[PDB]
């Protein structure tokens, strides 16, 4: 009449995982390890501004293109950001 | 290392509730119970409640049994304290602290990691353990600070000790069984004898002179328990 | 964009720079931690 | 699963158990209710946590990435550059995908022992003081109150203490007394 | 294997069971014969199947190989091109070669479980209404006819129907009665 | 861990068992003493020895890097060369680590069943004739001397030879005599 | 330096020549052969 | 994605014997049971037999006990039918058919994938389930097709449905538990009631008129049985 | 192939000590028990004792019991033999044998590989356990039968393994305890045991076959490896 069971936990959980033998196994508890999101902006790398050359090419900047004036002498940079097909090359 | 990070200093009107939150760097965050512990201007520590992120069962201290609601979110890496029915006795700095235990339901609830604190002000304490408030020993001498308690709390669990310099939030100096964490310098013997436990400091220096709190789980009071405090004064 | 994370992996774009998560080409990547949730 | 506890003789989980991943339900004259075996739910978590932290620690020395640029008449060394990165990202994807899939299978079959072996501890303590009922569950020959349940639960039951209580019962549900 | 069912206490498999991987054999006053646990061979097949399909589907993110051309004075970037392509075919050969090797170990031990976990299922159903003969094979106190067998086989045996019948036999092997 | 034994119900190993990995300890009228099970240690060594040589064999085709010299204005394929070799040396260093980490888990669990499967072997022979004492150890009913220990040790004990002897003891420490 | 070894791996230098173990960027690589140890 | 490809359309004299072969697309060939299921011109379906490719052991229908001999080569992933002594009755189109279960010996032996067809002719009928021969309901109405049997088949094992357009081989509308394959639209729901299984087609459309066959295991014959057929007509 | 390489040809005087060594190529050496067997000029084999590298436990023969201490150094794949109070009749060649058995303590312990041989000469200041006949002579291309008899504390129970030894080389292993032949050995050499006597029959006798052959096993009563007398087979 008096008695004691052993058992395991169960819950309102929807999230499922895979294995070599079982696909979509529902479990009580998961943990993603995959980043999927970004902010769509160019940012600093640790308080150090990049160099967004805008519509110059590197060559446009170094040779001294009269369109590339606002770059005539630049501060230190984290990284450089050339465009796809920069309008102001040679 | 892990870092907790808390919300901006809120000011509030008696009656009107508050919600304050903290968020965790570490990915394995559903494995560690998170607690909320306030410190009203001056005095000493007090544990409101705590949560297991993994399971989301909380438990509270009775003083707040129905007033506060604390919960954690799994997806973002964050926990919340919802202090309803605010009033004047409530003004404090509120720390969120992580216990290495996955649940906060017993001795294993020590506090190895603390947030930087959220001051909550309302606009217009009884310690459960017993420490003298002022031990004062000389440079290069040894101090032994004592927490004393009883079978419900200290006498079954034992205790974790904490250090608190003015300004900074508290750092853990011993786990509940007298092991020291990584950082802690190798001259802080924790110990325990029956219903009283003693953090023994050897070779004092200016650094050491702060406040010291013991803590444990009271099995009768169904909650976390702190001593009053002990200001160490080196001289 | 700038990536934010603690996660070991990401799938935004292969050519990163800085101290980043590690590019993989997957859409979904979840570890199990709990029990089989077949209740009752 | 492999060990045959979860989704085995212990048919389905209890929703009523919230405090932890594994535990005991009981019933006696006073009591009835759930109670999680935290200490071993705790040991299990220490594992699964270390597992996540092991994988992050293997994935900081992947093959790194920084950038390079090619002339129009160097097109085929451009290619070689591309086959390369696209070789390496084919390979770390497989390693990620497969590691997770494998360590997922092991993690699930880990929980399946945690539960079997808990059942076996209760068993070995209680011997013929209790009747193994077979659906995950024991019923006692001697009545065993809330203070005795903890003792089973915290793993310090005391066989000799209830022996003659129990074996009076065994002795009579054997109807061996029915002979007088 | 790890679970000790195959090549263990069950002392070899039966040739005569042609229709499935695991199962029962029995003898009663009625008859004698073999019967495959189709049910649980099917849960086996379905898992060993997902396994071979799991592999295949992972192996088409394999490094795609196309060829390039180099003259007589680009010799050393021709080498780089080869040290790469060999290099990879080693990384993927090692990977196929070991993944087969590791899922071979697992499969055979998976079977070794399925059996143990079948033995134990029956054992919990019949309890002390049979003897653990301890060679894989049980033997009943109460007589168990062909309908009874199906019950144990399909897993809907019921103890209480045969207890009295059984604990007359249990009662009397123990020569308690032998005090007349 | 997984299987229940090592660091389980058999709390702690013995320092006195020097000759082998698993084994027996007995206690009787004639002596007390330890005795390693060689048979099944020798089988475990076979399997570990094979594991060690398994790896060795699997990494003889592993990526060998002979160097290339590079120019001043070839800087960006010099790099491509450096990215590649650093690449492969990361991929194989990962592999070699992860394989060990994985094989070590498997190996420690291999012992874990080894022990348990030994115990269950002893258990299936000695049935009703002995008490499962619940800490790795059995006490017999019938009193069993050295020559008879061997049989259990070398798995050829004989139940139906000590039956009466033993079940005269079961018959009495069941308090069944006490009604006359 | 030359290496005289039967271990399957080393960590001296990537640009070996001869019949070698196979370079790995690791500094410790130890299999278990025995059981988990203890005092009783 | 699987593809069962049967063989050319051999045509023969009486007494003679045929060896048709279905050859499976897929790598896990052994794990799925293959059945052979002739359809004489104009009439419905009849199971000859079927095999577990992995185990070898085959199952025949009482009717073909001595005559047919079916087996399958694992190496080449192809299945074979040696039919013997064939007179003119034996003329039909001969389908091989994939079961989702591993062996063909019970209610789970339903036919989810079919080959293309193998017309055998011979130079010079009896259903096991009850199916109305015709059902005629108007365009965009809803339909209810019925198959009845008894305790040795639909009673215990339950039933599985099949659609067949003129010319094409049939395809599976439902499994024995009436869960629908991916393929099939959601207005084809099937269920069952004791010994009388029923598929309800809602929102009738031009598409839908063809044949429908129910099928089950009958445990009194050790055999797969089919209903007579039933031509649905949209109107 | 695994290599076993032995110490140089040491030359000592009465009463002193020796420490001969022996070093295994195989990285996996921890798991194969190593023995030290000797033979003095123009005689046969004598088992001093052996060690398991894995566990440290050695077994010795009564003969040398308190006066020989063999130990393995896991760390460097090296097994050490040294005997004390060494006198004259210890002038021998000290071979060094591996067994596929992890310990040397029963019929399992049969010697698959041998070291080159360490000669020891004491520069001043044997009785076998198994029965082989000393000479057997058989014509070219015939069939030879070589026998090894023992009692029951050895051959009867443990089985018995055979060895070949060419004048000057160490001995190759011809059969395992359990009749099975190892890799190099031609199907010409068939081992067999019937009861208390063990016989190795060799078909198609060729000039190479001519050497001395030893059988061996474990004796239950002596707790020791035991070789037979050796039997020199000639052919022309
Ligand atoms: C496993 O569950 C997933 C859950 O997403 C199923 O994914 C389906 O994927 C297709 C895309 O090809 C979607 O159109 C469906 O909506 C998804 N289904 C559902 C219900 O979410 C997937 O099919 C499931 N089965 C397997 C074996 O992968």
């Amino acid at each position: 009449e008096d008695q004691i069971c052993i058992g395991y936990h169960a819950n309102n959980s929807t999230e499922q995982v895979d294995t070599i033998m079982e696909k979509n196994v529902t479990v009580t508890h998961a943990q993603d390890i995959l980043e999927k999101k970004h902010n769509g902006k160019l940012c600093d790398l640790d308080g150090v501004k990049p160099l967004i050359l805008r519509d110059c090419s590197v060559a446009g900047w170094l040779l001294g293109n009269p369109m590339c004036d606002e770059f005539i002498n630049v501060p230190e940079w984290s990284y450089i950001v050339e465009k796809a097909n920069p309008v102001n090359d040679l | 290392q892990v870092q907790l990070v808390q919300s901006g200093a809120e000011v509030k009107k008696p009656g009107s509730s508050v919600k304050v939150s903290c968020t965790s760097s570490e990915v394995t965050f559903s494995s560690f119970a998170i607690s909320w512990v306030r410190q009203a201007p001056g005095q000493g520590l007090e544990w409101l409640g705590g949560i297991s992120p993994m399971f989301g069962t909380p438990n509270y201290a009775q003083k707040f049994q129905g007033r506060v609601t604390i919960t954690a979110d799994q997806s973002t890496r964050t926990a919340y304290m919802d202090l309803r029915s605010l009033r004047s006795e409530d003004t404090a700095v509120y720390y969120c602290a992580r216990s290495p235990s996955y649940i906060c339901s017993g001795g294993t609830c020590v506090f190895d990691h603390w947030g930087q604190g959220t001051l909550v002000t309302v606009s217009s304490i009884q310690p459960g353990l017993t420490q003298p408030p002022s031990v004062s020993k000389g440079l290069r001498q040894t101090a032994t600070l004592t927490c004393t308690g009883n079978s419900n709390n200290v006498g079954n669990q034992g205790a974790a000790w904490l250090q608190q310099h003015q300004g900074h939030p508290p750092k853990l100096l011993s786990y509940r069984n007298n092991d020291r964490p990584s950082g802690i310098s190798e001259r802080f013997s924790a110990s325990r004898s029956g219903n009283t436990a003693s953090l023994t400091i050897t070779g004092l220096q200016p650094e050491d002179e702060a406040d010291y709190y013991c803590s444990t789980w009271d099995s009768s009071l169904s909650a976390v328990v702190f001593g009053g405090g002990t200001k160490l004064t080196v001289l | 964009g700038a990536i934010n994370s603690s996660m070991p992996f990401h799938n935004i774009h292969p050519l990163t720079i800085g101290e980043c998560p590690k590019y993989v080409k997957s859409n979904r990547l979840v570890l199990a931690t709990g029990l089989r949730n077949s209740p009752q | 699963g492999l060990f045959g506890a979860i989704a085995g003789f212990i048919e389905g989980g209890w929703q009523g158990m919230v405090d932890g991943w594994y535990g005991y339900h009981h019933s006696n004259e006073q009591g009835s209710g759930y109670a999680a075996d935290k200490e071993s739910t705790q040991k299990a978590i220490d594992g699964v946590t270390n597992k996540v932290n092991s994988i992050i620690d293997k994935m900081n020395t992947q093959f790194e990435a920084v950038g390079r640029e090619f002339n129009n008449l160097e097109r085929r060394i451009e290619n070689l550059n591309k086959k390369m990165e696209d070789g390496f990202l084919d390979v770390w994807t497989y390693n990620a995908e497969l590691l997770v899939l494998m360590e997922n299978e092991r993690t699930l079959d880990f929980h399946d022992s945690n539960v079997k072996n808990l059942y076996d501890k209760v068993r070995l303590q209680l011997r013929d003081n209790a009747k193994e009922l077979g659906n995950g569950c024991f019923e006692f020959y001697h009545k065993c109150d809330n203070e005795c349940m903890e003792s089973v639960r915290n793993g310090t039951y005391d066989y000799p203490q209830y022996s003659e209580e129990a074996r009076l019962k065994r002795e009579e549900i054997s109807g061996v007394r029915s002979l007088v």
